[PDB]
RNA sequence: CCGAGGGUAGGGCCCGUGACUGGGGCGAAGUCGUAACAAGGUAGCUGUACCGGAAGGUGCGGCUGGAU
RNA sequence: UGGGAGAGGGUGGUGGAAUUCCCGGAGUAGCGGUGAAAUGCGCAGAUACCGGGAGGAACGCCGAUGGCGAAGGCAGCCACCUGGUCCACCCGUGACGCUGAGGCGCGAAAGCGUGGGGAGCAAACCGGAUUAGAUACCCGGGUAGUCCACGCCCUAAACG
RNA sequence: CGAUGUCGGCUCGUCGCAUCCUGGGGCUGAAGAAGGUCCCAAGGGUUGGGCUGUUCGCCCAUUAAAGCGGCACGCGAGCUG
RNA sequence: GAAUGCCGGCAUGAGUAACGAUAAAGAGGGUGAGAAUCCCUCUCGCCGUAAGCCCAAGGGUUCCUACGCAAUGGUCGUCAGCGUAGGGUUAGGCGGGACCUAAGGUGAAGCCGAAAGGCGUAGCCGAAGGGCAGCCGGUUAAUAUUCCGGCCCUUCCCGCAGGUGCGAUGGGGGGACGCUCUAGGCUAGGGGGACCGGAGCCAUGGACGAGCCCGGCCAGAAGCGCAGGGUGGGAGGUAGGCAAAUCCGCCUCCCAACAAGCUCUGCGUGGUGGGGAAGCCCGGGUGACAACCCCCCGAAGCCAGGGAGCCAAGAAAAGCCUCUAAGCACAACCUGCGGGAACCCGUACCGCAAACCGACACAGGUGGGCGGGUGCAAGAGCACUCAGGCGCGCGGGAGAACCCUCGCCAAGGAACUCUGCAAGUUGGCCCCGUAACUUCGGGAGAAGGGGUGCUCCCUGGGGUGAUGAGCCCCGGGGAGCCGCAGUGAACAGGCUCUGGCGACUGUUUACCAAAAACACAGCUCUCUGCGAACUCGUAAGAGGAGGUAUAGGGAGCGACGCUUGCCCGGUGCCGGAAGGUCAAGGGGAGGGGUGCAAGCCCCGAACCGAAGCCCCGGUGAACGGCGGCCGUAACUAUAACGGUCCUAAGGUAGCGAAAUUCCUUGUCGGGUAAGUUCCGACCUGCACGAAAAGCGUAACGACCGGAGCGCUGUCUCGGCGAGGG
RNA sequence: GAGCUAGCCCUGGCCAGGGUGAAGCUGGGGUGAGACCCAGUGGAGGCCCGAACCGGUGGGGGAUGCAAACCCCUCGGAUGA
RNA sequence: UGGUUCGUGGAGCCAUGGGGGAAUCUGGGCGGACCACCGCCUAAGGCUAAGUACUCCGGGUGACCGAUAGCGCACCAGUAC
């Protein structure tokens, strides 16, 4: 559920707040952060090269297990679930039997107090990983990897999942968040359910104030610019296109497709996306 | 109101000084074409 | 002190009236088509929805107050 | 107290036939559609046939003039949770009853909002016919919607 | 064109007369009163408001009358803008 | 002799403008060749959330004293931030370094680039952040947490005594964190005292008084006291914290648990050391053996790493502690005590300004801290005033026009004008009371009105005490007094009705535009499966992102409500293994040069041979487009209806003389005495129209229209008065 | 050349006083249970009034200026993009 | 592709970024496409004075300047600013 607010201010109106009901625990693991090195967009030679970001809220980053076949065999006991500001969906904190200490992403009903594990032999319940080979074709997976021993890289975001559709010689077959159908290693890992926090896209910002929490700057069109600036500048009063709607680089936005045609992965996609 | 000359010496050290001429190509022909002009100072002296 | 009432200000209800506009009734000597009553020539009626010069049509679901 | 029948309701699961789409194979000059046609589709390999896969919606036979509910309405199968109702014993209470202005809840379809889903069907819409014309009836397409969750809407030939 | 600032308003005038009013006249289809038309006459006078940036014009209320032109479409080293 | 020529000199304008905030001056005394201008005294005015004090930048001797006045100083000058000269800046504890890391910079390893060079993990550098031991007073012409005095403290070395498995650049803990709100107890600071100390005063009608006036503290080890912060203890198992581990993490057991205990800080006390007013007298003496006490107010500071709530989820590393590794266990480390040792740089002065940035001794700009009192509801607002600092480096007269800033005005009251431009009005607090519409928050301070000073009497609750008095805070009721007037001065909304545009708070043309423009939540299209797309770079490498389709890029539209039609022929984009065209290359029919020859060399047909284009489809919140003519109804008028040319298809809903309408001041209606503007209608829309969105919409606006009330020198129409010229 | 200016990055600092009174919580009411309602508590917000601070709306002055953008009066934001 | 007078020209020669890829004198390169004849020459390793260039410095000499000239500087100048 999400949370409203009375319309107290002009912006108080519309503002939705996530209602934060799974934490159990508001303060992170000191030894699984890390200063997270705002870039405002610039790179190594000091130039933007993506607009308008910078001015967010300060972050520390939460070492998260993106391998979880480290531990195969090992339970651990799901300790807490606790809010990440890096990312959309939530953290859960594991405690290993180990002694050692990891963040997972939280899945949809995960419990606290309750055990997962790792492994070709782990029970098929939500919160344990297994390479794809030993999960049952039709359940639904997430935090997947694309190559083997390379680290999870699929299905990370809040709400989502992919869905084992059958399994080809040393491939398995998944439909991927975005619709797309795609073979994938059968040796790479993947961790049984969808991802939690799935009330994340009702989310009503609210204010341009809130943008800039978050460390969006405003955008500006390419229409209120002049023609030194943008191929939509210019023009006397408003104007509309008059040519191929076009990036601030010339190169048409509207259908243009960019995606590499020999890339070598082409060779495992099935089906392009979806819609 | 406020105009464009704000003293500062670490920024003016930093900025024209020796260490910073000799670090770069374009910085030694400065010092090469002040030392063979017959400069009295190569560099602007700021007080450290 | 109260006090007829007068004054300033802001509300409530009612009546008359108004450029223009909506449909309604009647008139009938007109124009368009023929929706309903026969299986009325697409059985009809229906709540709703979208649409069409007009009667009306179509979808979805319902009734028989439907001929063979 | 002891029994009964039942598509009564809610939740979670799950089975097969068919339609469409995609892949492989095989194969060739048409298929489809109508009162008759045309649009459409098809040598860029369709239709018809076989194998594989994906996905949604509805449940053939049983099925009846049948059963259930207060009404709307309810139909594959399994489980859990839950309502009403009939029967026999004649055991307990002792008129504790009937109705019911207001109130509250339920309430087919269509419609609405937020999000998902989308095979088939199909308002609007486009095309072909028909016709004097044809904003229709018939044909080829086709978006809402039809399906799921939650919240609204509160109507009916909601009829016996 | 090594620059002669522009509409309209305000201020300040001054001049022309093809006279709007006042003064003097002839003709009248001038009974009177009121008018029409032309001649003489520039001394003085020639209002306040609604609209619109407006000049102009229309309108309101008056008036003896609510004249028309020129002065770099008078006047920004006088103001406005 | 001319080039608005070049360099220099000297004229004119002219004894003219000006002499830099309208905070303001007057006299006496002194000095001196010379005094409005320097010194001294008295009187007057101005600042006092500063125009006073402290600190950091920056400046660099401007500081102090003597002697000077050519120049500098907007006049003068005997004076000075000026000339000459002499003097002046004192640290283990203050700041920085011999400590730590942040962005960033640099950069072993490594990578890339014609050269120059570009990158790059570790490491190193990098501070106003972390860390770290000094407080009060006196002294100089000029420095003082630095010298001196009192009382405290840190590190290093060495030694002695006790104690311990000692030992690290390695492991672990900790350091270590946001915003808003806030408890308890304190301190800073402040107010009152009939109490304590004090030189004196009794004026001019009264007062010898519970009179006036002045002051009534500061630092301080251990100890103690009050208040807070931090922290569970024991044992057993252990496979994780790139070795080891007794440490830490994990599981279990047992005592303890909002307690205590141990530890740490703040405040108080505290041996001791200091300070000490008004007045008087020539910075110093005296006051004075100064007194040094009680009550109230009270922080935004302290205890602090406190508490709660919230989403946007809030640095690092060292110091410190703990663990072990080689090693070493006569060492080493820990604790106590003692002696010794303790370096380098800064320190003057100005510092909201005449010493800094502005060419100037320039009404401008400049970061942090302190910033007293009374009254006004509060306050850092406003008036006055303390401490402290000033009267702004030309003056003296005069009393014209005109200008500036200011005050008032008979009757009228927007008649002014593009426009109420400007200026009036309104104006704080308390009480009463408050409309359409609305997204139910609002609109709202709506509008409109009443109250406001002082005196006496009665009285209610709270704070501190103790439950009382005293002090302080919040009230209530009754009766009176004065003036033209009681937020009596200063600071402090004029209001309403109705349109346009933009939802809103925000942003913008530094220095002519603040807006209807940009942004904005939000809507849709589209790209991107991750070594993502996309951006920067020749590259390596980066950003994206230590993110993963509920995500990232691009584009348009722009809260929200109800909506968003028809045209895919052209261009774009997407799909299409056929076909057509298609370059290098392949191929080599056939032909040529030359040779005595084998041979060398050259041209070259069919056929094969990509993307692209052509060709076939799809696609509009992709670029874009969205008709004409003739005829027809019981009068006229018009045309639901028919006909016909053309087109890819002929504008749907909604709106319309409009931020769009040429003709135009369209016509009609409203408002006005009168309305080219305004509002409401009509529709022959020159030339609206649906995300260059269409039509609406509460709230919001230093946006732009129209009207009314209030009130006014805006005006009829001008007059007088003030001060700076 | 980013000691002016624009954006970002790291690390610090600042924002008197007053007003409004969201969610939540507690109590009461209500119901089969609820929704919900009332009171108290509470302290939210690109909320309101207003200094510092950041601005630059309208007018007047200035215009060989005090000033190559200043002055007076008025006015916008002032816990937030 | 560059170099050469040679800008695709009949375009050789010298150089070489890509592809293919030899031989040791009966080997090989050149004489301006190419072939024959006739000649010239010895590639894919390196070094080598002198004659040539310049003028910070020293000297000598001007039908060169004479302080607005001559160097920017006759002088405390790459200074003051
Ligand atoms: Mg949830
Ligand atoms: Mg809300
Ligand atoms: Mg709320
Ligand atoms: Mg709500
Ligand atoms: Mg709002
Ligand atoms: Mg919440
Ligand atoms: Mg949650
Ligand atoms: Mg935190
Ligand atoms: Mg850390
Ligand atoms: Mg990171
Ligand atoms: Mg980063
Ligand atoms: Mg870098
Ligand atoms: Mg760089
Ligand atoms: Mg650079
Ligand atoms: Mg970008
Ligand atoms: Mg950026
Ligand atoms: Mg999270
Ligand atoms: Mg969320
Ligand atoms: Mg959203
Ligand atoms: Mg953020
Ligand atoms: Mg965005
Ligand atoms: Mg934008
Ligand atoms: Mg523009
Ligand atoms: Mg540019
Ligand atoms: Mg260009
Ligand atoms: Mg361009
Ligand atoms: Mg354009
Ligand atoms: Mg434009
Ligand atoms: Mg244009
Ligand atoms: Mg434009
Ligand atoms: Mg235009
Ligand atoms: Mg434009
Ligand atoms: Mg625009
Ligand atoms: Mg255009
Ligand atoms: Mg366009
Ligand atoms: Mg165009
Ligand atoms: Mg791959
Ligand atoms: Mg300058
Ligand atoms: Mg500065
Ligand atoms: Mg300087
Ligand atoms: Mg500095
Ligand atoms: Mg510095
Ligand atoms: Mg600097
Ligand atoms: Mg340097
Ligand atoms: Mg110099
Ligand atoms: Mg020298
Ligand atoms: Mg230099
Ligand atoms: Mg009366
Ligand atoms: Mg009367
Ligand atoms: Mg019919
Ligand atoms: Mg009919
Ligand atoms: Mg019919
Ligand atoms: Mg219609
Ligand atoms: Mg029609
Ligand atoms: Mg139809
Ligand atoms: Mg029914
Ligand atoms: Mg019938
Ligand atoms: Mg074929
Ligand atoms: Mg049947
Ligand atoms: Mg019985
Ligand atoms: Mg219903
Ligand atoms: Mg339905
Ligand atoms: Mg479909
Ligand atoms: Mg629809
Ligand atoms: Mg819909
Ligand atoms: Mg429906
Ligand atoms: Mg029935
Ligand atoms: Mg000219
Ligand atoms: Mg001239
Ligand atoms: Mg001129
Ligand atoms: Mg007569
Ligand atoms: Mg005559
Ligand atoms: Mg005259
Ligand atoms: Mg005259
Ligand atoms: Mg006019
Ligand atoms: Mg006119
Ligand atoms: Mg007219
Ligand atoms: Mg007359
Ligand atoms: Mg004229
Ligand atoms: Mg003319
Ligand atoms: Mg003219
Ligand atoms: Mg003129
Ligand atoms: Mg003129
Ligand atoms: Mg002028
Ligand atoms: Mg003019
Ligand atoms: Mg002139
Ligand atoms: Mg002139
Ligand atoms: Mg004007
Ligand atoms: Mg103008
Ligand atoms: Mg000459
Ligand atoms: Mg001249
Ligand atoms: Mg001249
Ligand atoms: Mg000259
Ligand atoms: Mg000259
Ligand atoms: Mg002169
Ligand atoms: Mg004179
Ligand atoms: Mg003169
Ligand atoms: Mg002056
Ligand atoms: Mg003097
Ligand atoms: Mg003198
Ligand atoms: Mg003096
Ligand atoms: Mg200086
Ligand atoms: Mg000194
Ligand atoms: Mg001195
Ligand atoms: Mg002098
Ligand atoms: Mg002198
Ligand atoms: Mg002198
Ligand atoms: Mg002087
Ligand atoms: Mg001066
Ligand atoms: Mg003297
Ligand atoms: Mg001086
Ligand atoms: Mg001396
Ligand atoms: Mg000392
Ligand atoms: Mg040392
Ligand atoms: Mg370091
Ligand atoms: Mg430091
Ligand atoms: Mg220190
Ligand atoms: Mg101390
Ligand atoms: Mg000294
Ligand atoms: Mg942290
Ligand atoms: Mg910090
Ligand atoms: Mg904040
Ligand atoms: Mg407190
Ligand atoms: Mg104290
Ligand atoms: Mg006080
Ligand atoms: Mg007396
Ligand atoms: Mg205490
Ligand atoms: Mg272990
Ligand atoms: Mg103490
Ligand atoms: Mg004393
Ligand atoms: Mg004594
Ligand atoms: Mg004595
Ligand atoms: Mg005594
Ligand atoms: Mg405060
Ligand atoms: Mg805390
Ligand atoms: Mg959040
Ligand atoms: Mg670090
Ligand atoms: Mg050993
Ligand atoms: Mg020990
Ligand atoms: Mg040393
Ligand atoms: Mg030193
Ligand atoms: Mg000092
Ligand atoms: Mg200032
Ligand atoms: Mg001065
Ligand atoms: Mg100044
Ligand atoms: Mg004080
Ligand atoms: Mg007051
Ligand atoms: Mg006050
Ligand atoms: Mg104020
Ligand atoms: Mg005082
Ligand atoms: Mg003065
Ligand atoms: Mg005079
Ligand atoms: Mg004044
Ligand atoms: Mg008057
Ligand atoms: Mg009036
Ligand atoms: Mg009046
Ligand atoms: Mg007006
Ligand atoms: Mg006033
Ligand atoms: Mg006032
Ligand atoms: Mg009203
Ligand atoms: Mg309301
Ligand atoms: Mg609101
Ligand atoms: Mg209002
Ligand atoms: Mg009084
Ligand atoms: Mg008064
Ligand atoms: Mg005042
Ligand atoms: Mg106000
Ligand atoms: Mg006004
Ligand atoms: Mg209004
Ligand atoms: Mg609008
Ligand atoms: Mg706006
Ligand atoms: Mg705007
Ligand atoms: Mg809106
Ligand atoms: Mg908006
Ligand atoms: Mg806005
Ligand atoms: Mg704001
Ligand atoms: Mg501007
Ligand atoms: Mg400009
Ligand atoms: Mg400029
Ligand atoms: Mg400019
Ligand atoms: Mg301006
Ligand atoms: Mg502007
Ligand atoms: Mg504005
Ligand atoms: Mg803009
Ligand atoms: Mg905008
Ligand atoms: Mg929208
Ligand atoms: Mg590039
Ligand atoms: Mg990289
Ligand atoms: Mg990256
Ligand atoms: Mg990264
Ligand atoms: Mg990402
Ligand atoms: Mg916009
Ligand atoms: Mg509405
Ligand atoms: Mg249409
Ligand atoms: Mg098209
Ligand atoms: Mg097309
Ligand atoms: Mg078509
Ligand atoms: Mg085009
Ligand atoms: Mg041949
Ligand atoms: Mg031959
Ligand atoms: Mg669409
Ligand atoms: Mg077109
Ligand atoms: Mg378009
Ligand atoms: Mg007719
Ligand atoms: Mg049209
Ligand atoms: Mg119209
Ligand atoms: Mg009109
Ligand atoms: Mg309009
Ligand atoms: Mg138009
Ligand atoms: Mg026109
Ligand atoms: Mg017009
Ligand atoms: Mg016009
Ligand atoms: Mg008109
Ligand atoms: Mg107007
Ligand atoms: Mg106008
Ligand atoms: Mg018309
Ligand atoms: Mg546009
Ligand atoms: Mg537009
Ligand atoms: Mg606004
Ligand atoms: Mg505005
Ligand atoms: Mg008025
Ligand atoms: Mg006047
Ligand atoms: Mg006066
Ligand atoms: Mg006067
Ligand atoms: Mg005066
Ligand atoms: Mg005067
Ligand atoms: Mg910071
Ligand atoms: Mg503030
Ligand atoms: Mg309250
Ligand atoms: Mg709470
Ligand atoms: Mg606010
Ligand atoms: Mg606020
Ligand atoms: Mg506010
Ligand atoms: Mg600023
Ligand atoms: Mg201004
Ligand atoms: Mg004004
Ligand atoms: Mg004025
Ligand atoms: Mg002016
Ligand atoms: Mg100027
Ligand atoms: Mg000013
Ligand atoms: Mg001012
Ligand atoms: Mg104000
Ligand atoms: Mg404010
Ligand atoms: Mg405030
Ligand atoms: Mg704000
Ligand atoms: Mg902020
Ligand atoms: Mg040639
Ligand atoms: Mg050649
Ligand atoms: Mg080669
Ligand atoms: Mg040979
Ligand atoms: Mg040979
Ligand atoms: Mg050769
Ligand atoms: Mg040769
Ligand atoms: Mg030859
Ligand atoms: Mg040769
Ligand atoms: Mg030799
Ligand atoms: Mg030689
Ligand atoms: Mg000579
Ligand atoms: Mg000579
Ligand atoms: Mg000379
Ligand atoms: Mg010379
Ligand atoms: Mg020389
Ligand atoms: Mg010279
Ligand atoms: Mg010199």
């Amino acid at each position: 559920a999400v949370k409203k607010f009375k319309p107290y201010t002009p912006s108080r109106r519309f503002m939705t707040v996530a209602d934060f009901s799974e934490i159990t625990k508001t303060e992170p693991e000191k030894s699984l952060v890390k200063p997270l090195k705002k870039t405002g967009g610039r790179n190594n030679q000091g130039r933007i090269t993506v607009r308008f970001r910078g001015g967010g809220h300060k972050r520390l980053y939460r070492i998260i297990d993106f391998k979880r076949w480290d531990k195969v065999g090992i339970p651990a006991k799901v300790a807490a679930i606790e809010y990440d500001p890096n990312r959309s969906a939530r953290i859960a904190l594991l405690h290993y039997v180990d002694g050692e200490k990891r963040y997972i992403i939280a899945p949809d009903g995960l419990q606290v107090g309750q055990q997962v594990v790792a492994g070709p032999d782990a029970p098929i319940q939500v919160g344990n990983a297994l390479p794809l080979r030993f999960i049952p074709v039709g359940t639904v997976v997430h935090a997947v990897e694309l190559e083997p021993k390379k680290g999870a890289k699929l299905a990370r975001a809040a709400g989502t999942s992919a869905q084992i559709q059958g399994r080809e010689g040393d491939y398995v077959i998944l439909r991927l968040p975005s619709g797309e159908l795609r073979k994938v290693h059968g040796e790479c890992y993947a961790t049984v359910g969808a991802v939690g926090n799935a009330d994340h896209k009702n989310i009503v910002l609210g204010k341009a104030g809130r943008s800039r929490w978050l460390g969006r700057r405003p955008h500006v069109r390419g229409a209120a610019m002049n023609p030194v600036d943008h191929p939509h500048g210019g023009g006397e009063g408003r104007a509309p296109r008059g040519r191929p709607p076009a990036s601030p680089w010339g190169w048409q936005t509207k259908g243009l497709k960019t995606r590499k045609r020999r890339k070598p992965s082409s060779r495992f996609i099935i089906a392009r996306r979806k819609k | 109101m406020k105009r464009t000359w704000q003293p500062n010496r670490r920024k003016r050290a930093k900025t024209h000084g020796f260490r910073a001429r000799m670090r770069t190509p374009g910085g030694r022909k400065v010092l090469k074409r002040r030392r063979q002009k017959g400069r009295w100072r190569l560099t602007p002296a700021v007080r450290k």
